[PDB]
């Protein structure tokens, strides 16, 4: 699973939704496999609270992000794997054990 | 619920039912257990104090 | 609920604070409530003068 996570924030806000449910339905049944995700920098740091066009969309594809990758795996069934350019610059929020 | 028509409330949906929420992680009533560490049992029952 | 003890603090602040403010709310609403906040040694520092 190639998908960049620029383009899991898109224009106009609450676009969207859609991307990051149908990531991990699509795993769960092409499985085994072996989704990767990808580089996190700005879209699984931290936010305002808000400036609100910026700030609202990523916090809500962060929520939507979390809950289900949290979901799937106790144990394997669809492995994740991922990658990132740096993980000084992210706040916890993925850097959580869960 | 409302009917779109008139702007009324003709009917009430239920109180909450709506997941997803704020200074996560957030969870009630954890079932992970204080004899996960064991042999600092009167560390346990200092903090149940 | 848990506050993890690195978003504590930038080099001009506020949302530091603004994360202890908004724990403080959820706990209230949902009495009784425990804050875990680890780890307190990135908001806390010697007195000077």
């Amino acid at each position: 699973i190639r998908v960049v996570g620029s383009e899991f924030v898109q224009k106009y806000i609450g676009e969207g939704a859609r991307l990051v449910r149908e990531v991990f339905q699509l795993a769960k049944e092409k499985a085994p496999s072996i989704i990767f995700i990808d580089e996190l920098d700005a879209i699984a740091a931290r936010r305002t609270n808000s400036d609100t066009s910026g700030d609202r969309e990523v916090q809500r594809t962060m929520m939507q992000l979390l809950a289900e990758l949290d979901g799937f795996d106790p144990r394997g069934d669809v492995k994740v794997i991922g990658a990132t350019n740096r993980i000084d610059i992210l706040d916890p929020a993925i850097l959580r054990p869960g | 619920a409302l009917n779109q028509q008139t702007l009324a409330i003709v009917n009430v949906l239920p109180t909450s039912k709506d997941p997803m929420v704020y200074g996560f992680e957030v969870e009630e009533k954890p079932e992970v257990s204080y004899e996960d560490i064991g042999g600092l049992d009167v560390q346990i029952e200092e903090i149940r104090e």
